[PDB]
């Protein structure tokens, strides 16, 4: 029961060289580790690319190379192309068995940065008859598609009701995303000021509103 | 060309079982081993098994001999996966893939199949609209709450208002979905005229129309 681990996240540009590790915790990989390199695209959508270390997989980019760096198994990016954007596990053949990294998330910047839009809307009051009250908090045009929310209520941070989407890709190629906060509508009004902070990049962007 | 297609998208109840088919084109389905993993949120992948379907030989991942079943038939070219007594853990995709001895490795794969195991029971959503806090332009939107199972549409002005409209991704919230829409339209077009949000849930037969009206 090998432990394979793979950097989390990697972020490159087009043209440019990117390389990916592979470490097993039982110690160094070898050539009898037999080192494979798949990639996920979105929908789920799983190509090989290496295979036996550095092997390439038929009708995979000559741009893609596997290797070993040290003590690791490693895949090589020359000339990443924003196509290349992917997640990227490797595996290693250990103990008669077939053990996969926890892989690494390749972003590959195909269009300027873009901090996020944000929009903050109040609980209807078709809503509010029913005991309930949501807030939404809108987020759209930003890029890369990696945000964190956080909610205050009166300046005080509030994560009890509180849920966040996944970015999802927009027609435009930047991201879009959703938070709510629930609470009941006794509870919604207990409060003033209700704020929505969207932090892109160590940029924050904010937006409130009153209650009344 | 080398293909593996997949069963599609699976719906069980805890306690069923299901078989999911790998269908091979391209080769002689006979002459590789097909693999099989399972791919759960939250716990990168995992190695099930492989069966080499020319011989029937089989090797499994001691955790899944007494969860999985392999087997294939070389007259349709198709090999299948039989999980049995369904849980939530065995929520995931689930993934066949041919490997190749002299590479060392696993080249093509399949589709992927995704295995829901829920005892829930389709639920309405309720929507509600979403009117800004009474700019050139103005944003408006509809909440879409508390529905199962997915998906919802949502159009505006019945496809009338297509540009600048936003349908964000639904999220979980108490064992049910939540989704919004945003539209964004000129000032000058509301509430000058009108905009009203066309939403509809298969799954139960709903479809509600709402119009955003000013607080």
């Amino acid at each position: 029961d090998a432990v394979v681990t793979q950097e989390s996240a990697l972020t490159t540009s087009p043209g440019e060289t990117v390389t990916l590790t592979c470490r097993s915790s039982t110690g160094a990989v070898t050539t009898s580790n037999y080192a494979n390199w798949v990639q996920e695209k979105p929908d789920h959508l799983f190509t090989g690319l290496i295979g036996g270390t550095n092997n390439r997989a038929p009708g995979v980019p000559a741009r893609f190379s596997g290797s070993l760096i040290g003590d690791k198994a490693a895949l090589t990016i020359t000339g990443a192309q924003t196509e290349d954007e992917a997640i990227y596990f490797c595996a290693l053949w250990s103990n008669n068995k077939l053990v996969f990294g926890g892989g690494t998330k390749l972003t590959v910047l195909g269009q300027p940065k873009s901090s996020p839009t944000v929009t903050l809307f109040p609980p209807s009051s078709e809503e509010l008859s029913t005991a309930k009250a949501t807030l939404v908090c809108t987020i759209t045009d930003f890029y890369p598609g990696v945000v964190t929310v956080d909610w205050k209520v009166d300046g005080t941070p509030v994560t009890a009701g509180m849920e966040t989407t996944q970015p999802s890709k927009q027609s435009n190629n930047k991201y879009m995303a959703s938070s709510y906060l629930t609470l009941t509508a006794r509870a919604w009004e207990r409060h003033s000021s209700y704020s929505c902070q969207v932090t892109h990049e160590g940029h924050s962007s904010n937006k409130t509103l009153s209650r009344a | 060309e080398v293909q593996l297609q997949q069963s599609g998208a699976e719906l069980m109840k805890p306690g069923a079982s299901v078989k999911i088919s790998c269908k091979a084109t391209g080769y002689t389905f006979s002459s590789y081993w097909i693999e099989w993993v399972k791919q759960r949120p939250g716990h990168g992948l995992e190695w099930i098994g492989e069966i080499l379907p020319g011989s029937g030989d089989t090797i499994f991942n001691e955790k899944f001999k007494g969860k999985a079943t392999f087997t294939a038939d070389t007259s349709s070219n198709t090999a299948y996966m039989q999980l049995s007594s369904l849980t939530s853990e065995d929520s995931a995709v689930y993934y066949c893939a041919r490997w190749v001895l002299d590479y060392y490795g696993m080249d093509y794969w399949g589709q992927g199949t995704s295995l829901t195991v829920s005892s829930a029971s389709t639920t309405p959503p309720s929507v509600y609209p979403l009117a800004p806090g009474g700019s050139a332009m103005v944003t408006l939107g509809c909440l879409v709450k508390g529905y199962f199972p997915e998906p919802v549409t949502v159009v505006w002005n019945k496809g009338s208002l297509s540009t600048g409209t936003h349908t964000f991704p639904a999220v979980l919230a108490a064992d049910l979905y939540t989704l919004s829409s945003s539209v964004t339209v000129s000032a000058s077009s509301w509430p000058g005229q009108s905009v009203t949000c066309n939403v509809a849930h298969p799954a139960s037969s709903t479809k509600v129309d709402k119009k955003i009206a000013p607080s």
